[PDB]
RNA sequence: CGCGACCUCAGAUCAGACGUGGCGACCCGCUGAAUUUAAGCAUAUUAGUCAGCGGAGGAGAAGAAACUAACCAGGAUUCCCUCAGUAACGGCGAGUGAACAGGGAAGAGCCCAGCGCCGAAUCCCCGCCCCGCGGCGGGGCGCGGGACAUGUGGCGUACGGAAGACCCGCUCCCCGGCGCCGCUCGUGGGGGGCCCAAGUCCUUCUGAUCGAGGCCCAGCCCGUGGACGGUGUGAGGCCGGUAGCGGCCCCCGGCGCGCCGGGCCCGGGUCUUCCCGGAGUCGGGUUGCUUGGGAAUGCAGCCCAAAGCGGGUGGUAAACUCCAUCUAAGGCUAAAUACCGGCACGAGACCGAUAGUCAACAAGUACCGUAAGGGAAAGUUGAAAAGAACUUUGAAGAGAGAGUUCAAGAGGGCGUGAAACCGUUAAGAGGUAAACGGGUGGGGUCCGCGCAGUCCGCCCGGAGGAUUCAACCCGGCGGCGGGUCCGGCCGUGUCGGCGGCCCGGCGGAUCUUUCCCGCGCGGGGGACCGUCCCCCGACCGGCGACCGGCCGCCGCCGGGCGCAUUUCCA
RNA sequence: ACCCACCCGACCCGUCUUGAAACACGGACCAAGGAGUCUAACACGUGCGCGAGUCGGGGGCUCGCACGAAAGCCGCCGUGGCGCAAUGAAGGUGAAGGCCGGCGCGCUCGCCGGCCGAGGUGGGAUCCCGAGGCCUCUCCAGUCCGCCGAGGGCGCACCACCGGCCCGUCUCGCCCGCCGCGCCGGGGAGGUGGAGCACGAGCGCACGUGUUAGGACCCGAAAGAUGGUGAACUAUGCCUGGGC
RNA sequence: CGAAAGACUAAUCGAACCAUCUAGUAGCUGGUUCCCUCCGAAGUUUCCCUCAGGAUAGCUGGCGCUCUCGCACACGCAGUUU
RNA sequence: CGGCUCGCUGGCGUGAGCCGGGCGUGGAAUGGAGUGCCUAGUGGGCCACUUUUGGUAAGCAGAACUGGCGCUGCGGGAUGA
RNA sequence: GGAGCGUCGGGCCCAUACCCGGCCGUCGCCGGCAGUCGAGAGUGGACGGGAGCGGCGGGGGCGGCGCGCGCGCGCGCCCGCCCCCGGAGCCCCGCGGACGCUACGCCGCGACGAGUAGGAGGGCCGCUGCGGUGAGCCUUGAAGCCUAGGGCGCGGGCCCGGGUGGAGCCGCCGCAGGUGCAGAUCUUGGUGGUAGUAGCAAAUAUUCAAACGAGAACUUUGAAGGCCGAAGUGGAGAAGGGUU
RNA sequence: AAGCAUCGCGAAGGCCCGCGGCGGGUGUUGACGCGAUGUGAUUUCUGCCCAGUGCUCUGAAUGUCAAAGUGAAGAAAUUCA
RNA sequence: GAAUGGAUGAACGAGAUUCCCACUGUCCCUACCUACUAUCCAGCGAAACCACAGCCAAGGGAACGGGCUUGGCGGAAUCAG
RNA sequence: CACGAUCCUUCUGACCUUUUGGGUUUUAAGCAGGAGGUGUCAGAAAAGUUACCACAGGGAUAACUGGCUUGUGGCGGCCAAG
RNA sequence: UGUUCACCCACUAAUAGGGAACGUGAGCUGGGUUUAGACCGUCGUGAGACAGGUUAGUUUUACCCUACUGAUGAUGUGUUGU
């Protein structure tokens, strides 16, 4: 029974939510565990990152987040070809590939492709066996490291470029912004039906000439 | 703290603190928000005015990062800068203006309350209100669009 | 009316395999209420919840888009935070109620059918040899059987693929064994075993001490060890342990090198010619259930029943139209995640024997019920049994002495031993049931006294005895306070050095790419601004922030001062 | 305080009740147990930290955890929450005004330069100014120190009122704008709806009270549902025996 | 199951027993644990399938705040009266 | 008193609203006022004076006014809400 | 010839009411005190010239604002002074300040004090456990238990003595709760009165002797008297029991 | 309870069970039977009422009557016939 | 009031009534006798119930008190009833 | 005095909004005002019976007694026309 | 006649009226009301109903206190008896 003034409240406990209750006095012993489990892992992939492969460069979708800028789950296929890295072989240095992204914008691409390059440049590839081949680095880059990368290998930093105090033309004093956006605004709503009384129009002149 | 709270003090006295006339029953309303419309009605239609009953649109699949839209007054467009670029102007002698990008900040729309000082800006920004224009005009200076 | 192929079907204690039940915390698939809420109740809610049935694993399920979106776009699943008590549902009441984006935990991707090419190039089982054999395997050799063309194997699967011509660059990957080397993170992986510092030192309590005082520095000794337990009280040093990148011994794992046996002639781009997708499925109607999903979110039955620039989705039914986005009707897949059952450990601001599990004990026991099922009570002598020899009364149970024990005023259901209740002993009372409140009195019990309690303390006066100083200076030490801020250290506000500024760093959407390095961007310089530090002078708050001299005062010690002082005592 | 005496007073508690010593119920006696809890959500009050911010989770980095499942730190410091902006069903829109001078016919309308910059009335704790006293051991001069202070001012917070601004909505009206001159867009005046603005007050944590949802202060039904056990009693059928 | 009494169905029958859902729900009985100190009610309002109950006003308490001046120097308010 | 504003109202004037000055105890008796949040219990009542409706009446039923009891002992009414 | 009734006197009796006083608490005082003069307070103090018994020659007001303990004064000698508390000696002392001052303390004046339901405050009230802390306590005796012993507190309660007991326990500051019982036909355990009471009454029946034996109404043997009266109180089985 | 009297049924049936089955009971049955009701030996009777509520018989001569199917207009959902 | 059966009716009934004969302690109206109890003892030994308790009259009172007021009064401990 | 909320339905209204990747048209959904009704009229959708009965409670409430009352019943006066 | 009440017969001196929880169920009885079985009538579609009739249908406990009835005793009087 409410008394005098609050808010008209519906808590949820209504079905046997003691039988469905789940504490948290793991969490410690969880994060232990995780982070003892990393570092095991750390120790198995001995100079690899412990962060796992290179991810590409990525925008976040939706209005909102859209500035903003996150890594993706694996460089696609048209920016590896571009950078002369076989798909199948990506995978085995230590390059993310999914095969789902498409690639809309060149910008987005060269981009990414600039990504495989730099970490083509400072990888170091150790050979198969210890009497070196081709490709595998010399001796001299794997003495001095054959050592891990702590955190993200190559991060992701959202960056903005500065832009000089300009001066105003007098063209752009003019603009009229809040009237430019209003009237764009109704020429998308009407558009569709501009150009339905066009076409009518359109018709009666050769409705005419018959 | 038990030791702080009533029932340490309600020890000895019979009813404890609810009566002996209407006692505590266990549910005298009903349960819960029951009787909105009869009974506790006058309760509902005096402190929560517009409970009941429908009103608008529906909108079945709504998704609120479409209509992701903050919004920053020019009272505090400059706060967004660091106080060098409001201070490197009005000085200069160039009559340059610095570029205040509101989308950057994490504002879309450039509303208009508060009074903007007598220094110039190019402030780009997603969109603007009229009167918020009209001020960065007065001001001396120049709206852009971004999008 | 035979004999022979196959096809479909039988029978075998035929040869060799598998399945059956249990457990069930967690997981998958069905099935599925009603108490309850709505202050009534029927839809709703409780709830896809309890009960019911099935099937698993160490996890399961899920999973590599017929996905999100509508962006400058993201990109398997699972999990956490958030979205959000939101969009939505709802006698639009009660109530219910997701998802995408974003940030994390983790991160892994693949294989078929088809379409095609390759003498079925494939598989299973026999039998003989060499190795290997407690997870039946390798190699060889058999006109030895069968499976298979109603389609096995290699290539290949939407990320495109195949086959060709010439551009390029060159050739290690796997397993069956047999060895051998480095014992390979709680700082020597896992398991097992056996080991490793220092007081029983002096006194003294005690039934017994692990107590109390002492011991070359809080006392002795060790301390990478002062966790815990045990031992006749409270123990770092009595014993077990505890600490330690301590030791030794076994076994086992995991990775490193060598040899052998096999397999294995395994690329990439560039241009051409071909090749390409899962049907009673989608989709529609429908009825029923389900969902937040609303002119149908999902799953069903029934009826209809497709296509191939098709099909699906694009959260309001439909037609026309452009766009976007996936590729369904086959399959596998670790990881983060779950875990009131199990095995084995650790801990606790929990409980402390009517509590905590039903259960500290011969508890799912005794007992009850035809049965399903129900289901208790019940811990403690003492340090040690030293558990009462012997005498005596009694048929004996029971006593009386004696004895053990620190104690039986601990005697085998025995620690402590409350109350109700009862026996007795002592005192006091007693015809209005008792008991009670207020007020006195009488009697008792002990308790404080006094064998004068005249209680002390200052100061003073007297008469007796008593040692040494106060006062005064001198020498030393220590402390206080003071200003001359006197001299120097110390720091606040201001001004001067632009002096630290590069020998002062960080920060900045301030600037410059005249710079440097790495690839218009990143990093570093280089200017600039803000902030923090040196040099000396001046003014001022001269501040408990201190020193040094000087002054004045105080105190202590040591000298002197012998008695009209000096305290003591009665 | 143990007992006894006497005078005066004096009915048995708990409870529901207008009313209990009641011929109202519970209560032989004693021991031990025994009932307002915890979680979540809201609200207001209070304390602390920071303040247009605040925040901590979740995660991560630091240890074999003796004490630690702590403590510390994090361009994660802020993805994000809450807050800093409302209002409309929605498409959307979104809190400034004044003054002065000039130019358009100052047209209480439209455009261009300068100055001030969150309006005003009343009341307001409090500050500020202050005529004037009131003396000083003498007659006057006369700086210093107060005490009071008539009278006048700036006026916090807060309240009342009047203006103003934003969003919805109506009524009436006249002008502007341009890549797209249009069933385009933008303004004005006057009413009226808003959980609005009008130089910010929140966020986190902790404690209290209250109100809920949960077993929900403790004990209490008659019922309802799911899945199982029973015809050894008894009801009735059948089979096979016995008896009068 | 009943030659019918709602009889009987293991001392149980107008719906057996056992376990669970279940601590089922109760506007209704009963109970609800120390001391002192200060303040101290109501049984009336309107609404309610409301009349043994809630809601809402009222009456209570708590927390406060804003001012006032016995600091020779007061405004406002009242279960009065004029 | 003096003056300004009006799109109201109007032969001129009204009426309102604004500024700017000029004037102080304006019946008795009493008392410090104002204001805002959280808020429990209660929502069976009964009794007496006087008024009063139903009823023959009632320790009946039902209103008004105040005061009681309820929540409250104490002196008196022997006894007693 | 009231101890009756009506009218009236004096006198006296006593409530928790009224008055005076004590003590406890609460409320209120812009209450006081971090160390100062001062009781209708109505000033204090430089400092300069000019001077001195002058003064400020204002109301039957009955008076407050001015007057008779001095202003200048006694001493040094008309001139100088009118001096310093490390010393005026003090009723006021502005040079420094409690015996007092846990400022959550201490002190002073008034007023007031019923209370169910209910609210709030304070508990050096009480229980159990945790972080701190008491160079706490404890076999030279902890907890608990008992006490016609001594005391404190309004009270919740607490402290001391004696006894018993035989191993742990407490004070203070914080934190935390499964934290206080007379009741619930409460739960579990124990004990009363009832009470040496109701009762040990269905189916005819016993008696004498001996034996054994500590002991015989009841066992056994013998004797006598009785019953069951072959549809048995006899002799055998079924089911059920399970060693009888 | 005998006796009386009604009613259904000729088996792809009546009546009835069952969650389901080319399931089952009556039924190893066939109207002198099985099933469903009433009344209640014998004797003697058993009147009237088909308006009501039941049950039943008939059925293109026909009011309404669903889903499907058929036509209709519509771009289609569709609406109308 | 007519198979919701009406009217009848021998035989039968632990069925429901009424009267008569006989018989009787059913009664007038009670008495006596027997057995087993109760009773007293030895031995053994429960329960329900219990606020405290336990003499009355009247009063008032929740309108019938053991307790309260005012009176009457009150004498251990018990036995069978 | 002569009347009626939410939800639903219906009608009317505007060159109105939305109908969700965009556009045209139907449709649907909104916004604002009427109407379709709740007479238990602040607004559930609702028939009996129980002597076979049950549970929570109630002296807030009947069926006795006892209280008050005494109309009615019973008993008794006064007056005196008869 | 279950009756209270009523009526009648008979006797009588008279066959007056009342109260005590409408005295009196651990005093009885249980005939009647007033459970469950059944019958009839009326009413009800029906289950069922009927201050309409009918028949069949468990009457517990005293040993406590008091009261009363009887029975031992009690304090006093030195003890004892008369
Ligand atoms: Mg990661
Ligand atoms: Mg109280
Ligand atoms: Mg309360
Ligand atoms: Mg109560
Ligand atoms: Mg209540
Ligand atoms: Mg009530
Ligand atoms: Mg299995
Ligand atoms: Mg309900
Ligand atoms: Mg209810
Ligand atoms: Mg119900
Ligand atoms: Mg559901
Ligand atoms: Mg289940
Ligand atoms: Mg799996
Ligand atoms: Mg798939
Ligand atoms: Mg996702
Ligand atoms: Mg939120
Ligand atoms: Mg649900
Ligand atoms: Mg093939
Ligand atoms: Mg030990
Ligand atoms: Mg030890
Ligand atoms: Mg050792
Ligand atoms: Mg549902
Ligand atoms: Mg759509
Ligand atoms: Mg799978
Ligand atoms: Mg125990
Ligand atoms: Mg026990
Ligand atoms: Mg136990
Ligand atoms: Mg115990
Ligand atoms: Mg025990
Ligand atoms: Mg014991
Ligand atoms: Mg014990
Ligand atoms: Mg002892
Ligand atoms: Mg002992
Ligand atoms: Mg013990
Ligand atoms: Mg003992
Ligand atoms: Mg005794
Ligand atoms: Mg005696
Ligand atoms: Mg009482
Ligand atoms: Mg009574
Ligand atoms: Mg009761
Ligand atoms: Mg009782
Ligand atoms: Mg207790
Ligand atoms: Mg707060
Ligand atoms: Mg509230
Ligand atoms: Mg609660
Ligand atoms: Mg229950
Ligand atoms: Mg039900
Ligand atoms: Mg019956
Ligand atoms: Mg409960
Ligand atoms: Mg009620
Ligand atoms: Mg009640
Ligand atoms: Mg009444
Ligand atoms: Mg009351
Ligand atoms: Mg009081
Ligand atoms: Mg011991
Ligand atoms: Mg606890
Ligand atoms: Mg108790
Ligand atoms: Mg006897
Ligand atoms: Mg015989
Ligand atoms: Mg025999
Ligand atoms: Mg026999
Ligand atoms: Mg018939
Ligand atoms: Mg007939
Ligand atoms: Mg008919
Ligand atoms: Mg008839
Ligand atoms: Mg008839
Ligand atoms: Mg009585
Ligand atoms: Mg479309
Ligand atoms: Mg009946
Ligand atoms: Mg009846
Ligand atoms: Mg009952
Ligand atoms: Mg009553
Ligand atoms: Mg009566
Ligand atoms: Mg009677
Ligand atoms: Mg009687
Ligand atoms: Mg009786
Ligand atoms: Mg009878
Ligand atoms: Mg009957
Ligand atoms: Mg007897």
């Amino acid at each position: 029974a409410p008394s005098r003034n609050g808010m008209i409240l519906k808590p949820h406990f209504h079905k046997d939510w003691q039988r469905r209750v789940a504490t948290w006095f793991n969490q410690p012993a969880r994060k232990i565990r995780r982070r003892k489990a990393r570092q095991a892992r750390a120790r198995r992939i001995a100079p690899r990152p412990a962060s796992g492969p290179l991810r590409p460069i990525v925008r976040c979708p939706t209005v909102r987040y859209h500035t903003k800028v996150r890594a993706g789950r694996g460089f696609s296929l048209e920016e590896l070809r571009v950078a002369g890295i076989h798909k199948k072989v990506a995978r085995t240095i230590g390059i993310s590939v999914d095969p789902r992204r498409r690639n809309k914008s060149t910008e987005s691409l060269q981009a990414n492709v600039q990504r495989l390059k730099e970490y083509r440049s400072k990888l170091v590839l150790f050979p198969r066996k210890p009497s070196a081949p081709k490709k595998g680095d010399s001796s001299a880059e794997e003495l001095k490291l054959a050592t891990q990368l702590t955190g993200p290998v190559m991060p992701i930093r959202n960056v903005f470029k500065k832009e000089k105090a300009r001066v105003i033309t007098e063209e752009e004093k003019n603009f009229k912004a809040f009237a430019s956006l209003r009237m764009a605004r109704a020429n998308a709503r009407l558009f569709g039906i501009r150009a339905k009384r066009a076409k009518e129009a359109a018709e009666q002149d050769v409705e005419k000439k018959k | 703290p038990s030791r702080l709270r009533k029932t340490r003090k309600l020890r000895g006295h019979v009813s404890h603190g609810h009566g002996r006339i209407g006692k505590h029953r266990k549910h005298p309303g009903g349960r819960g928000n029951a009787g909105g419309m009869h009974h506790h009605r006058i309760n509902f239609d005096k402190y929560h005015p517009g409970y009941f009953g429908k009103v608008g649109m529906r909108h079945y699949h709504l998704k609120r990062n479409q209509s992701f839209c903050p919004t920053v007054n020019l009272d505090k467009l400059w706060t967004l800068v660091s106080e060098q670029t409001r201070v490197n102007a009005a000085k200069n002698k160039t009559g340059a203006a610095p570029i205040i990008d509101v989308v950057r900040s994490g504002y879309y729309k450039v509303l208009g309350k508060g009074k903007l000082p007598k220094q110039p800006v190019i402030v780009k920004a997603k969109f603007f209100s009229r009167r918020a224009e009209e001020k960065i005009k007065g001001v001396g200076g120049a709206c852009v669009l971004v999008a």
